[PDB]
């Protein structure tokens, strides 16, 4: 399968500068005009630059010409894109493409986070029963930034009736919950535990839902 | 560059409705002399990254479902499904590549299902969180439809709408139902002055409340 990683994104100050990459594979990518897509937290898609296959042409859009230059690197199969006095409006999710009808696919996203704020990993708490046929499990991944945090229930073996809420902003600081239900026989016989990860902070963390006290 | 134009923002029908959507280009995608029309139809799941579904404007990629379909040509052009299942929820944003390119601000497709009560679960603070200054008390309300409710907390007998704070979570791809977590953050101290705490769901799904509290640490 074709293959399209972009990294080196994540927070960074305004007015600050940062250098995404695409790693390509799967495809004779030097063959190929990519391109780098962006999404606003808002959910708007919005094309930020292309270079044609050789590299011998880049095209922008009016207004990203100037803060972005996309340049590629057929002998490294790697697409690069600089972004430079980086404001806030500039956070979004940034996605490597590739718009060719017989390679048509886009990876999975770097998050980049425009704010003065600063990285503090996340806090993850338990959610135990309290004081049935189903068992209903929580996780509290709280006072995180910035985005995102990955959660997964017993190393993801319990896809499913699980459910992750998105985080609520407050004090520039991400707090969000994950719920996960299995039937009563299971839990606490056998165990069940969320496996939080945050990547701004490289922080991999997991915790067993244990049956509270008493 | 050429702005491209996407209505209604929102769309909402029930498994197996035929549904189109408008995509509008500031000027012809058209070349004269093929009639092709340089448009696009990218389709983008809840956490997933777009996928094209068509292109030039009526042409599915390979391994897209045949409900799928599109029209229009010159500036104007339409996405339809002719029957709209529980996995087709996604925006679908149309694009154009005439010019550069441009994106659309895309529609959301919702599925209407059959009303749905929620399953509520109240969680008191882990003793881990306490043990910093905090108490977050959870509330789960899972599963559920529509997705207007109602969540109020009553600690003690009185209401609190201070410390807490709503997550709706999008549509689900399978049963098509909501989830939404109520969660009341008050301090480590602020949280043992009192020992009832109660999370009050009434959802149009029944008259009666769903009420799931508990007592501090009673166990």
């Amino acid at each position: 399968e074709v293959q399209l990683v972009e990294s080196g994104g994540g927070l960074v100050k305004p007015g600050g500068s940062l250098k995404l990459s695409c790693a390509a594979s799967g495809f004779t990518f030097s063959s190929y005009a990519m391109s780098w897509v962006r999404q606003s937290p808002e959910k708007r898609l919005e094309w930020v630059a292309e270079v044609s296959s050789d590299g011998s042409y880049a095209y922008y859009p009016d207004t990203l010409t100037g803060r972005f230059t996309i340049s590629r690197d057929n002998a490294k199969n790697t697409l690069y894109l600089e972004m430079t006095s980086l404001r806030s409006e500039d956070t979004a999710m940034y996605y490597c493409a590739s718009f060719n009808w017989d390679v048509a696919y886009w990876g999975q996203g770097t998050l980049v986070t425009v704010s003065a704020a600063k990285t503090t990993p996340p806090s993850v708490y338990p959610l135990a029963p309290g004081s049935n046929s189903m068992v209903t499990l929580g996780c509290l991944v709280k006072g995180y930034f910035p985005e995102p945090v990955t959660v997964t229930w017993n190393s993801g073996s319990l896809s499913s009736g699980v459910h992750t809420f998105p985080a609520v902003l407050q004090s520039d600081l991400y707090t969000l919950s994950s719920s996960v239900t299995v039937p009563s026989s299971p839990r606490p016989s056998e165990t069940v535990t969320c496996n939080v990860a945050h990547p701004a902070s490289s922080t991999k963390v997991d915790k067993k839902i244990v049956p509270r006290d008493c | 560059d050429i702005v491209m134009t996407q209505s209604p923002s929102s769309l909402a029908v029930s498994v197996g409705e035929k549904v189109t959507m408008s995509c509008r280009s500031s000027q012809s995608l058209l070349n004269t002399r093929t009639r092709k029309s340089y448009l696009a139809w990218f389709q983008q799941k809840p956490g997933q990254s777009p996928k094209m579904l068509i292109y030039w404007a009526s042409t599915r990629e390979s391994g897209v479902p045949d409900r799928f379909t599109g029209s229009g040509s010159g500036t104007d052009f339409t996405l339809t499904i002719s029957s709209v299942q529980a996995e087709d929820l996604a925006v679908y944003y149309c694009k154009q590549s005439y010019s550069l390119y441009t994106f659309g601000g895309g529609t959301k497709l919702e599925i209407k299902r059959a009303d749905a009560a929620p399953t509520v679960s109240i969680f008191p603070p882990s003793s881990e969180q306490l043990t910093s200054g905090g108490a977050s008390v959870v509330c789960f309300l899972n599963n559920f439809y529509p997705k207007d409710i109602n969540v109020k907390w009553k600690i003690d007998g009185s209401e609190r709408q201070n410390g807490v704070l709503n997550s709706w979570t999008d549509q689900d791809s399978k049963d098509s139902t909501y989830s939404m977590s109520s969660t009341l953050t008050l301090t480590k101290d602020e949280y043992e002055r009192h020992n009832s705490y109660t999370c009050e769901a009434t959802h149009k799904t029944s008259t009666s409340p769903i009420v799931k509290s508990f007592n501090r640490n009673e166990c």
